[PDB]
């Protein structure tokens, strides 16, 4: 079971730029016997290279693999629009094939800031039992954002789950909604909820809190 | 050029058996070796086995106690058996060649979890007088509880679909997805025009149009 | 126990010159028979490993050949660096015997 | 002298015990030798599955032997890499029990066939175990001879060792000379056998 | 530049006992196997001992068996040769020398300069 | 506060076996006894029977020759098997505690 890695997690790259890949494995390969897979959203995997060095039948050239040993490199000579997907490594050269952690590829474009939403929860979910408080961030380009949630002006964590949807086709941009969940009387009793951003697009970081009893 | 076609059981429960079958059509069946590929979120793609015709399999060490492969070599199907299926078992699996290399699948999801169908609660979210900027405000309805995954929240029946995100459901710990929709509108246009999050359960065949203006 | 026996005791020649030595063994060792140069006063250097390599080093002309009882190196561009003495060792077996030798003499 | 040896890591055995292992005489005793690593070589047994239990070296279930490995790092370890003990990667059915295949034949994996050249979807089938020092264990060289014990019609050719003891005269003792069973007394005479 | 250094040869009455190292430098002792070869004047090269990388396998040649022990140290990046039962033939230059594999598949790649021992009255 | 969850076969055909599965969440499982209740129209609540984590089980003396429970305490499982459905088995089934004094399932 050799134990295949990817070093770069998410690599973004503007269009028309190379790129480069790293399939780092535990072991030495036997015949150099790994291959390259692309996994378009929604579809099967479809090799690139085999061999880690030659180009499977159809593949433009645009795809070039090198490395023997331990380490591989994929490059991509120029970023066509129909590229950007995630990239798996597999080898032969053991018993059970083993695939790579994945790795994906995206388009690059300026850094844009979080417009910070929040809301208070409704009524009627009260009455049902469940106080769930969310904070929502639109259009932000760099993939890291953090939500801190501050309750009674102190700390908590473990108590809420983040949902991050998948790039935008027109303004290449994220949407992130962090849900709180809460009990009866603790939502009954805590005074003041807020969520904190910490971002790359506004040096400051910024705070906008709720008060329960007033809109 | 091979078609692999495949079905099986979308659903499952746990402690019990997960059965899938692939069909080769086009070239030759034997001479060959048939693998199952499993590919779950999180980790990365996983290789299950191998049979051929004579009924000769290779396993996955991790894989090996609870996967059995058999083949019907008269009408050209191989299938997978996959005992005792746990809640870490909720992955996407793929029937191809021996190595993959020329021809896969089409991809069946495969869900373990005990849970019985439930319809939607559709919740009510006010725009925020914080929220509101002067004229950049957000709407929705969050969407608590359905334990299918299935689920589409439009806005004034396709009218509005410029602004609308809709984030990916999120699996709660009491078996339930969640998903939460909202749109950016002007104040102006939020004032003059009311919005709906219609929503459309398939399993459940609940039709629940709520309307929230501040 | 496999001793090695080179049927030249010692070869004449020259500068440029094609010379063929050749090692022979008592039982049968696939390929694991390596050669080495010994310049006398100094250590001995490998030049030929496995009966058909060359090591990285040397220049690539020592070409080993030979497998089973007799290994043979034939050298076409003979340099003023190959008048030394020449051994055979057999790696078949724990106990490791070289050969006597092959003095190369300038003529 | 093989049972009191303390080098060898499994001595696990199945058609016989170790015990009474000399006291059984077989028609011939073959002794399979080969170098595995150190995760193959639980599949060195009676029914059991994997690619060196498959492809490369197969034991009937009705197997009347023992199995000796015992780690070989030292022995066989590269700096660079052995590249020299090769397993069986790819094949295209399973072995028969005591079956070795020796071909260097393409596998083809791919619809297009190949005449014996390498390329997309046809590969060696044969690949190379990589052992290096620095290598940890379980993937570091294993030493594996297997015993088979064979039991024909034919004579039994192998005993095991017949231990005896000294001779008494003159005093009535029970003995076994060469499998004559008695009692009596044994003193010197000066019959002339043939 | 890799190189071998080996010292603690001389001229020593016969019936003692002499010990030689034969220092490393430039690679990692804990990797390789070293061999030990020996020359008498006017005579060819005899093997003499081997030890592999992890100093717990050892074979000596057909000549110096039992009387002969080797050893190494992969801290001291030293080797350890001890010589038991001395005797008068045993004068000849030492060598020793480095090997991948402990049976010399592709060894003997670098040699050192030898140190010469010359046992007499 | 267990939170017990309920899934098996609904439709089911006469001569079959019924099979269900109780799941157990929250506090200890051990050192409890787990129910199993029937509730049918024109009938009123009926019990079943009882398990524990050592597979000792109390049976109702009426539906004594055709029930048959397991637990799997690897899981925090317990499953109640009825033997030769008929038509009169149609209902809803419940797990709770011993009494079903403290928590019950979902039916």
């Amino acid at each position: 079971e050799i134990v295949m890695t990817q070093s770069p997690g998410t690599l973004s790259l503007s269009p028309g730029e190379r790129a480069t890949l790293s399939c780092r494995a535990s072991q030495s390969i036997s015949s150099s016997y790994l291959a390259w897979f692309q996994q378009k959203p929604g579809q099967a995997p479809r090799l690139l290279i085999y061999g880690a060095s030659s180009r499977a039948p159809g593949i433009p050239d645009r795809f070039s693999g090198s490395g023997s040993g331990t380490d591989f490199t994929l490059t991509i000579s120029r970023l066509e629009p129909e590229d950007f997907a995630v990239y798996y490594c597999q080898q032969y050269g053991d018993s059970p094939l083993t695939f790579g952690g994945g790795t994906k590829v995206d388009i690059k474009r300026t850094v844009a800031a979080p417009s910070v939403f929040i809301f208070p929860p409704s009524d009627e979910q009260l009455k049902s039992g469940t106080a769930s408080v969310v904070c929502l961030l639109n259009n932000f380009y760099p993939r890291e954002a953090k939500v801190q949630w501050k309750v009674d002006n102190a700390l908590q964590s473990g108590n809420s789950q983040e949902s991050v949807t998948e790039q935008d086709s027109k303004d290449s941009t994220y949407s992130l909604s962090s849900t709180l969940t809460l009990s009866k009387a603790d939502y009954e009793k805590h005074k003041v909820y807020a969520c904190e951003v910490t971002h790359q697009g506004l040096s400051s970081p910024v705070t906008k809190s709720f008060n329960r009893g007033e809109c | 050029e091979v078609q692999l076609q495949q079905w099986g059981a979308g659903l499952l429960k746990p402690s019990e058996t997960l059965s899938l079958t692939c069909a080769v059509y086009g070239e030759s069946f034997s001479g060959y070796y048939w693998s199952w590929i499993r590919q779950s979120p999180g980790k990365g793609l996983e290789w299950i086995g191998q049979i051929n015709h004579s009924g000769n399999t290779n396993y996955n060490p991790s894989l090996k106690s609870r996967v059995t492969m058999s083949v019907d070599t008269s009408k050209n199907q191989f299938s997978l058996k996959l005992s005792s299926v746990t809640a870490a078992d909720t992955a996407v699996y793929y029937c191809a060649r021996e190595l993959g290399h020329d021809y896969w699948g089409q991809g069946t999801l495969v869900t373990v979890s005990s849970a019985s169908t439930k319809g939607p609660s559709v919740f009510p979210l006010a725009p925020s007088s914080k929220s509101t900027s002067g004229g950049t405000a957000a709407l929705g309805c969050l969407v608590k509880d359905y334990f299918p995954e299935p689920v589409t929240v439009s806005w004034n029946s396709g009218a509005l679909t410029s602004g609308v995100h809709t984030f990916p459901a999120v699996l709660q710990s009491s078996g339930l997805y969640s998903l939460s929709s909202v749109v950016t509108v002007p104040s102006s246009s939020l004032g003059t025009q009311t919005y709906i999050c219609n929503v459309n359960h398939k399993p459940s065949n609940t039709k629940v149009d709520k309307k929230v203006e501040p | 126990d496999i001793q090695m026996t080179q049927s030249p005791s010692s070869v004449s020649a020259s500068v440029g010159d094609r010379v063929t030595i050749t090692c022979r063994a008592s039982q049968g060792i696939s390929s694991w028979l390596a050669w080495y140069q010994q310049k006398p006063g100094k250590a001995p250097k490998l030049l030929i490993y496995a009966a058909s390599s060359l090591q990285s080093g040397v220049p690539s002309r020592f070409s080993g050949s030979g497998s089973g009882t007799d290994f043979t190196l034939t050298i076409s561009s003979l340099q003023p660096e190959d008048f030394a003495t020449y051994y055979c060792q057999q790696a078949n077996s724990f106990p490791f015997s070289f050969g006597p030798g092959t003095k190369v003499d300038i003529k | 002298v093989l049972y009191n040896s303390a080098s060898f890591s499994t001595f696990k055995c199945y058609g016989v015990s170790p015990t009474k292992l000399n006291d059984l005489c077989f028609t011939n005793v073959y002794a399979d030798s080969f170098v595995i690593r150190g995760d193959e070589v639980r599949q060195i047994a009676p029914g059991q599955t994997g690619k060196i239990a498959d492809y490369n070296y197969k034991l009937p279930d009705d197997f009347t032997g023992c199995v000796i490995a015992w780690n070989s790092n030292n022995l066989d370890s590269k700096v660079g890499g052995n590249y020299n003990y090769r397993y069986r990667l790819f094949r295209k059915s399973n072995l028969k029990p005591f079956e070795r295949d020796i071909s260097t034949e393409i596998y083809q994996a791919g619809s297009k066939p190949c005449n014996g050249v390498e390329g997309f979807n046809c590969y060696f089938p044969l690949q190379s175990y990589g052992f290096q020092p620095t290598n940890g264990v379980g993937y570091q060289p294993y030493r594996v001879v297997v015993l088979s014990f064979e039991l024909l019609h034919a004579p039994a050719t192998v005993c095991g060792p017949k231990k005896d003891c000294n001779l008494v005269k003159n005093k009535c003792v029970n003995f076994n000379f060469n499998g004559l069973t008695g009692t009596g007394v044994l003193t010197e005479s000066n019959k002339k056998f043939l | 530049e890799v190189q071998l250094v080996e010292s603690g040869g001389g001229v020593v009455q016969p019936g003692r006992s002499l010990r030689l190292s034969c220092a490393a430098s430039g690679f990692t002792f804990s990797s390789y196997a070293m061999h030990w070869v020996r020359q008498a004047p006017g005579k060819g090269l005899e093997w003499v001992a081997v030890i592999s990388f992890d100093g717990s396998n050892k074979y000596y040649a057909d000549s110096v068996k039992g009387r002969f022990t080797i050893s190494r140290d992969n801290s001291k990046n030293t080797l350890y040769l001890q010589m038991n039962s001395l005797r008068a033939e045993d004068t000849a230059v030492y060598y020793c020398a480095r090997a991948s594999i402990t049976t010399t598949d592709d060894g003997m790649d670098v040699w050192g300069q030898g140190t010469t021992v010359t046992v007499s009255s």
